[PDB]
């Protein structure tokens, strides 16, 4: 049912929607969505649980 | 006579939109430069945010350049740099301006959700903004071609439409467009069309919005405002002194953020001028215009948008849209029991510093000082004479005392200063109740009544002795507190056998003489001859004497009791309640002065005999029941019995839980009523015989019984076990605390106790804020309500009967009718006999006469039914005050009502304080009961979809009324029986709106008062019905018109205004065109929203919206209310100033 | 603490302790209600006008206090005047009518 | 199947209360603004308040709120509208610069030639130089120098 | 609150349905919050911060 | 000192008008145009005025009559002075 409420289709589309959610009002970019999403919870710099 | 021009004492105030020229009127120069000061010689740069030429000299009577420095040259405008030499204070006055290159929207009017430009133009917000930022074109006066007037276009669309029609078609974009729109708009024509269109098509949706808009339009027209002024041409600049650049230590400066903002506005505007003269391409000048709009918007109200930040500081700069009192002091307080009720100990140094000007004045008045300077030097030296001078200035000059949590008016009381050596303020013990002031380090503040009127106001109103009674209820607030009542209790009391038991004495004199010599015990059964008086003769004291069977102590105490009081009052055991009723009766009999001095003597003797009594508290004074351990054992049998039952499955889990909890809960009561009996009567002593037993002389019992301090619950917690405790979850543990405080509490018991402690602390700390908030809403809903007329002369009132709840008399009739005026003459069981004629204030004697006869009910005039418009007549209100006399003309009763309702609110815990809140707020309950809409036989119609419709059948009338009642809710009404209007068609709580509409005004006014009084009386709190009745009066203030002939159909309007207009319309005018209405219940917070004065509303409501909404209407605030006059800083239109405001109000609107 | 006449704030003229000589006690809204409940207007006016916010009223009073004349010539509190200027600084025209 | 803003409204009304967080996400993807909320809490609050006690009038507090829902694109913040407005203008070609500059030259030379064909424009310069050598003016305030 | 994963309910008050609700929250020592939460329609959701 | 104004209130019933009138009288004495109607016990003009209210020899009626008389007391003085101002003709 969650998938049924999902407006996206592929990886890139989801990344665009996420980037647009985080930083709205401004045009998305492939490198920007990838950079952002990878820099959120997957970066050794911007993320630590210790 | 020529009216006036120059400054007089002004009336009212007006607010409206500003014209460009009107703005230029205030402005004494245009600020053309962002510069402030020269950076070396800190003098202001000419024509800049800080300027001497435009605004004012930097120093008093001194030109900038320094040409004319003399106090002689004044109206001179200097030739070098034009500056009129005048006080520097006019740099705090004179305004300025800026001429904007391009028009700019005023952000308050643009976005303040009545977007005013928008709903004036009937144009949506997003279109207006899309135009303002040059994101699209908008047509203006499109003529007869292809297009609507308010229609918006785009680039291509505009180009095309322009190619098709060169002229007779017009469009612009940006601020200029909105301005042209507004300017072109003709209100008259629009009105003329709206009226016709209103008249033609019949639909709710259509003519509702239609009539609303035409009303708005004609309002705007009568306002005098013109639409263009919503768009800024000239931008006024605030005087420099109100946004200071003033220096500091270390050479550093500090300044308001308005300078940063104004600087931004000026810079961008100038850059726009240049870009206009340089003929920049549109892409640039548009951006500059948008930046200017942003700058101005941020300058006015920075709340909206993106909130520009100040230089080098993250914090957003505070925009334009974004009391300490002299002659005062404070300190820690002490007792000073030696004080009379009318005075307070004032520290020497404090009184010296406070009255300093008075001391100077007196010192050079008698000639002890050459001049004021010499006086200063004298008191600064503290020469020995000045003290005596101080004693002169202190004598008849009262001071004001105040505590921190001020609730009821008694929170501030005036006393007479008595010089004290020390730094602490001595406060009379009997007042400690009114202040809610303990001696654990609470601090109090002092104020000095400077003006003569302030001294006399302090003495005749705010004085301690002038207020002996709670404004909430007639009961004395000067009631002795603790030590004193234990004194009179230990004094007035008897044991079975003592010294001088049974002997006889001539009078109290030799009774005390017998006691003080150690011959006779203070408490001993003795017959003595006393002379008691009575004023029962007409205005005259009758004397009588007899042999009374009393105690030595009571006889001694009788020496204090004044005149006409019976001996019977001191012949009891003298508890706190009896010691209160003593003072009360003394007041309602002998008058004020005797009550005062009596109260004093009572305190002194109380403390004295309490001191002599040698009353203490030891560890052996708290007696644990001998049978405690046994009760514990037995209940502990019960718990394992039920445990064994759960083990055998005879009982369920929840059932077991409830059973065990019940048996422990009973055990608690058992032990309690063991220790209570044991601590009560256990003293067994002998008089001439074997034995006998009486009330114990044990200390802690005396304390708890007398009412000094402690209570059966707390004593229970000391001796018997304490309660069962509950987790934060609120589930109650089935293993109660069997140990008490006298015994040791083991680790667990204490730890489980801790939660209760902290939830206690936290909850109390919260209910403080709740009570305060409630008081605030309450004073906001009442306030301006003040006794205005004297007697309205209405027969109308409410029927007063005793409450008679369940069993006998949860509250008597005498209390409810006391101090209240009769609506109409009531009768004996037999008639043609008028006991209480018509309207007469029912005082003690009268109520007693009603009590003599069997009278079961009295009709009483109330504030809710009073015919007086815009206030209450004294005749209807009642009596209660600090004085037993009827309420004065001009006393502000709304304030004291709210105060009296909110002050006890700390002691309140559906139920509780939030229940009171819900009541006053008129809120519909969660699962309400629905009353019968109309009388007559009813039936259940249709079937199940969301509701099962109930169809009513009135006997004579039609049956258009069918109410759809959801059927999943169990009904009550009999489908085969008739039901009167306002019957129960279901159970559950009932919305007060329903009670008002279906049942009546008096019905709902009774519902509120009875419900809130249930809440308070359940907690043991005395609040007279009066106050709540005034709050109710305020609640029902509005109404909604039904018929017509004068005003509009659905308009919510004042019952005062309405009734005034129909009572005026019943005669003259149309023979009677008078319109019907329907009274409406408004919650207190909603009724508070309605106020005529905008200055008042701008206070507690949301300021921006209020100021705007008033400004567009050109609303004229006539003052007339409390709050607004407080803000504007003039005499309150009530109390002492009531005469002033009266006189003036009459001089105004007249010859 | 005690104060008769001390220093004053620049922005709005109100009693402010600068010397460790303390500023006056704050008279709050609830206190204003207390004075309102009593019939004392003059005590309140002098409280929030002459004793505090009126730059003229304070000195004009002091001279009377030392002269042996207890009166007040209140005038308009500086706070409301500042508010007049602040409101009027916007596109809002606020006027004082009649006579 | 669609229309967004009704649902946060219609629910917010049926529950009687909505958390400050409840409206934020339930808001359409259109209006995300921070200071947006500031006045709309007052809007919903006068008609059925939850700021986490009001006016029972409602009515126009919905029609205007829907007017705020249609007003939800352009986020204002003039940096944006500018960046976008200028983002339209096409980049110059190396030759296009020469085209435009040539056009400039044609224009300015046109106005200069138009000046030179005016007799008074000559006579004025003559009289002005007559004022220069008469010490009634200076050489710097007449000519910036000739071609040279 | 310790860094890690946390499972809460928000039973009762949410949408006054008595249907309760369930949410998990990943709180890092330093970084963005990863929230997962249900709704009355039983549709799982995710919000960053 | 005057501890209880009950009697002063008894005379003039309004009790605010008590404060107003007594203020007026206390002013007549404080900045001296006049002198007490009752022996001064060293009581300040406040209390003296209140006492004067108690003894019923002072109230709004009386004060107004006295002042209205004084208007003519001064009017009888300037009678020649102001009639000398016929220069207005
Ligand atoms: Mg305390
Ligand atoms: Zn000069
Ligand atoms: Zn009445």
């Amino acid at each position: 049912e969650t998938l049924r409420v999902d407006p996206t289709n592929d990886r890139l589309s989801a990344l665009v929607e996420i980037y647009r959610m985080m930083r709205p009002g401004e045009p998305p970019t492939r490198e920007a969505a990838e950079s952002l999403f990878e820099n959120l919870f997957f970066s050794e710099d911007r993320y630590d649980l210790s | 006579l020529k009216a006036q021009t120059k400054t007089e004492e002004f009336d009212a105030i007006k607010i409206a939109l500003a014209s460009p020229d009107m703005i230029r009127s205030w402005s004494f120069g245009e600020v053309k430069k962002p510069e402030t000061i020269n950076y070396r010689t800190f003098k202001p740069e000419r024509d800049g945010l800080f300027c001497a030429r435009i605004f004012g000299p930097v120093k008093d009577y001194e030109c900038l350049c320094g040409k004319y420095k003399r106090l002689k040259h004044r109206g001179v405008i200097c030739e070098k740099c034009g500056v009129e030499v005048t006080q520097t204070k006019v740099r705090r006055e004179r305004m300025g301006h800026i001429e904007l290159a391009s028009p700019t929207a005023h952000i308050w009017f643009l976005k303040s959700l009545p977007s005013r430009i928008g709903l004036l133009l009937d144009m949506p917000l997003r279109d207006i903004e899309r135009v303002l930022y040059f994101e699209s074109y908008v047509v203006i006066e499109g003529g007869m071609t292809n297009l609507e007037r308010q229609q918006i276009l785009t680039e291509e669309q505009y180009l095309d439409a322009l190619e098709e029609f060169g002229d007779e078609f017009d469009a612009k974009m940006g601020a200029e467009a909105i301005q042209a729109l507004l300017k072109s708009m003709d209100l008259e024509q629009e009105c003329e069309q709206l009226r016709e269109e209103l008249n033609e098509t019949n639909s709710e949706t259509k003519r509702k919005k239609l009539t609303k808009r035409i009303k708005l339009l004609e309002a705007f027209v009568q306002s005098g405002n013109k639409p263009e002024w919503m768009i800024l041409t000239v931008l006024p600049v605030l005087p420099p002194d109100l946004r200071p650049l003033v220096p500091l230590d270390g050479g550093r400066f500090a300044t308001s953020d308005l300078n940063d903002l104004y600087r931004r506005v000026i810079n961008r505007n100038n850059r726009l001028k240049r870009l206009l003269d340089l003929a920049a391409p549109d892409i640039i000048v548009r951006n500059e215009k948008r930046m200017l709009q942003e700058a101005v918007d941020a300058l006015l109200d920075n709340g909206r948008r993106g909130r520009a930040i100040t230089g080098s500081n993250k914090r957003p700069l505070k925009s334009l849209a974004d009391k300490r009192v002299d002659y005062s002091g404070r300190s820690v307080i002490t007792v000073g029991p030696y004080l009379r009720l009318h005075q307070c100990g004032l520290p020497k140094k404090m009184a010296l510093e406070l009255f300093k000007p008075f001391i100077y004045g007196k010192l050079e008045l008698r000639g002890l000082a050459t001049t004021i300077k010499a006086a200063k030097k004298m008191v600064e030296r503290e020469e020995a004479v000045v003290w005596d001078i101080l004693d002169e200035v202190i004598r008849e000059h009262p001071v004001l005392l105040n505590r921190a949590p001020t609730l009821h008016r008694l929170g501030i009381q005036a006393f007479e200063p008595v010089l004290i050596e020390g730094k602490a303020i001595q406060l009379h013990p009997l007042v400690c109740a009114a202040y809610n002031a303990d001696f654990d380090g609470d601090q109090m503040a002092v104020h000095v009544p400077l003006t003569l009127e302030a001294q006399l106001e302090a003495r005749a109103l705010m004085m301690s002795t002038n207020n002996i009674l709670s404004p909430a209820n007639g009961e004395p607030i000067i009631v002795p507190s603790q030590d004193v009542v234990l004194g009179l209790y230990y004094m007035t009391r008897d044991c079975v056998n003592a010294k001088g038991e049974g002997m006889v004495l001539t009078g109290p004199k030799e009774a005390e003489r017998l006691y003080r010599s150690g011959l006779a015990s203070l408490h001993a059964r003795v017959k003595v001859r006393i002379t008691e008086y009575e004023k029962d003769a007409n205005g005259e004291l009758v004397a009588k004497t007899s042999l009374k069977d009393t105690t030595v102590g009571r006889a001694i105490l009788w020496m204090i009791v004044p005149k006409g009081l019976p001996y019977s009052i001191v012949n009891q055991a003298l508890g706190k309640k009896a010691i209160s009723k003593m003072l009360n009766t003394c007041y309602r009999i002998l008058g004020l002065k005797p009550t005062v001095i009596f109260a004093d003597q009572i305190m002194y003797t109380g403390f004295a005999y309490a001191a002599r009594s040698g009353a203490s508290v030891g560890i052996d004074d708290m007696v644990i029941p001998e049978k405690k351990h046994e009760i514990i054992s037995e209940a502990e049998a019960e718990v394992a019995e039920i445990q064994e039952q759960f083990q055998s499955g005879l009982v369920t889990a929840g059932e077991r839980y409830n059973k065990v909890i019940d048996i422990w809960a009973a055990a608690n009561d058992r032990v309690s009523k063991a220790m209570m009996d044991n601590l009560q009567t256990e003293t067994v002593i002998n008089r001439d015989g074997q034995e006998e037993k009486q009330v114990s002389f044990n200390s802690i019992y005396m304390m708890a019984d007398s009412g000094a301090r402690g209570s059966a619950a707390q004593i229970r917690q000391l001796a018997g076990m304490r309660g069962l405790m509950a987790k934060p979850d609120g589930s109650i543990i089935e293993t109660p605390i069997t140990a008490n405080f006298r015994e040791g509490l083991n680790v667990l018991q204490y730890f489980i106790s801790t939660h209760g402690a902290r939830k206690g602390l936290a909850d109390t700390a919260l209910k403080t804020a709740n009570s305060g908030y409630l008081t605030r809403r309450l004073v906001d809903v009442a306030q301006d309500l003040v006794v205005t007329e004297d007697d309205c002369g209405t027969h109308e009132g409410i029927m007063m009967t005793p409450v008679i709840e369940g069993g006998d008399v949860k509250e008597p009739l005498r209390d409810r009718v006391l101090g209240r005026v009769t609506a109409e003459d009531v009768l004996k069981p037999g008639t043609a006999d008028i006991l209480v004629p018509r309207n007469t204030l029912l005082h003690e004697q009268w109520c007693d006469l009603l009590e003599e006869n069997s009278v079961d009910a009295v009709k009483v005039r109330s504030v809710v039914s009073c015919d007086t418009d815009f206030g209450v007549c004294a005749h209807c209100y009642g009596r209660d005050l600090a004085r037993g006399h009827i309420i004065n003309k001009g006393e502000a009763i709304g304030v004291i009502a709210a105060q009296s309702i909110g002050e006890p609110g700390t002691q309140l815990t559906t139920g509780g304080l939030p229940r009171v809140a819900d009541l006053f707020e008129a809120r519909r309950p969660k699962e309400p009961a629905i009353l019968a809409e109309i009388s007559g036989i009813v039936s259940f119609g249709k079937e199940t979809k969301g509701k099962r419709r109930l169809v009513i059948t009135p006997v004579d009338g039609s049956d258009p009324y069918e109410e759809m009642i959801p059927k999943w809710r169990q009904l009550n009404v009999f489908e085969g029986e008739r039901v009167e209007r306002g019957d129960v068609i279901s159970d559950g709580p009932e919305a007060p709106h329903d009670i008002l509409r279906l049942r009546g005004v008096h019905a709902v006014t009774r519902y509120i008062v009875n419900e809130v009084q249930d809440v308070y009386r359940l907690q043991g709190v005395k609040i007279n019905d009066k106050h709540i009745e005034v709050i109710v009066r305020q609640m029902l203030r509005k109404a909604t018109i039904v018929n017509a002939g004068s005003s509009d159909f659905l308009e919510g309007e004042q019952v005062e205004y309405s009734r005034v207009k129909i009572a005026n319309r019943e005669l003259e005018a149309n023979g009677k065109v008078g319109a019907t209405y329907s009274r409406d219940l408004l919650g207190i917070t909603k009724a508070s929203l309605a106020t005529e004065s905008f200055i008042s509303a701008a206070s507690f409501q949301e300021t921006t919206r209020v100021l705007t909404e008033a400004a567009v209407a050109g609303k004229r605030d006539e003052l007339r209310g409390l709050k607004e006059n407080v803000i504007v800083g003039r005499l309150i239109p009530a109390g002492t100033g009531y005469a002033y405001h009266q006189d003036r109000m009459r001089r105004r609107a007249a010859g | 603490h005690a104060r008769s006449t001390g220093s004053y704030s620049l922005v709005t003229q109100q009693p402010l302790g600068g010397k460790a000589q303390f500023g006056g006690q704050r008279f709050g809204e609830m206190e204003v209600w207390a004075l309102e409940a009593y019939g004392a207007a003059y005590t309140l006016q002098e409280m929030l006008t002459v004793k505090s916010d009126d730059v003229n009223g304070r000195t004009k009073m002091y001279k009377n206090i030392v002269d042996g004349n207890h009166q007040m010539e209140p005038g308009m509190p500086e706070s409301f005047n500042v508010l007049l200027k602040e409101i009027r600084s916007l596109g809002i025209n606020i006027e004082l009518e009649d006579e | 199947p669609q229309s967004q803003l009704k649902l946060l409204v219609t629910r917010g009304k049926e529950q009687g209360y909505l958390t400050y967080a409840e409206v934020n996400d339930h808001l359409p993807e259109d209006i995300v603004d921070s200071d947006q909320i500031e006045d709309i809490i007052q809007m919903i609050n006068d008609m059925g308040i939850q700021v986490m006690n009001t006016a029972d009038e409602d009515a126009a507090e919905a029609a205007a709120q829907v007017l705020s829902s249609v007003e939800s694109g352009r986020t204002t913040d003039p940096v944006r509208m500018y960046m976008r407005e200028m983002g339209t203008v096409e980049l110059l070609t190396r030759e296009g610069e020469i085209d435009i500059a040539k056009r400039i030259e044609d224009g300015i030379n046109q106005v200069q030639c138009s000046v030179a064909e005016y007799p008074e424009a000559i006579t004025y310069l003559l009289e002005q130089y007559d004022r220069v050598e008469a010490e009634e003016a200076r050489l710097s305030d007449l000519i910036t120098g000739f071609v040279d | 609150r310790s860094p890690g994963v946390f499972f809460d309910s928000d039973k009762g008050k949410t949408h006054s349905s008595g249907k309760v609700l369930y949410n998990a929250r990943i709180i890092p020592y330093r970084g963005s919050w990863l929230d997962f939460e249900f709704d009355p329609k039983d549709n799982l959701f995710v919000r960053i911060d | 000192a005057r501890v209880t104004v009950q009697d002063a209130v008894e005379k003039i019933g309004n009790r605010f008008d008590l404060v107003l009138v007594a203020a007026r009288r206390a002013r007549q004495m404080q900045v001296g145009g006049k002198d007490p109607l009752v022996p001064e016990e060293n009581d300040k003009t406040t209390v003296i005025a209140l006492r004067e209210i108690e003894e019923g020899l002072i109230n709004n009626q009386i004060l107004d009559v006295r002042e209205r008389q004084e208007q003519q007391e001064q009017e009888a003085a300037e009678l020649q002075a102001v009639t000398a101002i016929a220069e207005g003709r």
